[PDB]
C-alpha cells in the first residue's frame, strides 16, 4: 500500500481503454493489468498504465475482496468516473 | 482468466 500511482484516462471513441485484467477474488490472484495495447488511452495515459501494475482502487473504490467479474464491471461503470476518466491506483 | 476493457 506504498510507491503507488495514480493514473487517469479518458476512454475512447468506442468507450475502450486498451488494457487487459487478470486476477481477483475468486480466482485468489492480485488483479494485475496483463496487456497494454499500442495507441489506446491505456498506452498513451501520461503516467502511463504498465503490464505488471497490480490495481489497488478503481474510481476510489477497494478491490481486495471483489471478484474478477466484479473489478471488470467497475471499469465499465462510466458513471462512476470523475469528470469522465477513468482513476486506477496502482502498485508498479 | 483475462477480459479486455
Amino acid at each position: 500500500h506504498d510507491n503507488l500511482v495514480l493514473i487517469r484516462m479518458k476512454p475512447d471513441e468506442n468507450g475502450r481503454f486498451g488494457f487487459n485484467v487478470k486476477g481477483g477474488y475468486d480466482q485468489k490472484m492480485p488483479v494485475i493489468v496483463s496487456r497494454v495495447a499500442p495507441g489506446t488511452p491505456a498506452d498513451l495515459c501520461v503516467p502511463r498504465l504498465n503490464e505488471g501494475d497490480q490495481v489497488v482502487l478503481i474510481n476510489g473504490r477497494d478491490i481486495a475482496e471483489h471478484t474478477h467479474d466484479q473489478v471488470v464491471l467497475f471499469i465499465k461503470a462510466s458513471c462512476e468516473r470523475h469528470s469522465g476518466e477513468l482513476m486506477l491506483l496502482v502498485r508498479p | 482468466i483475462e477480459s479486455d476493457v
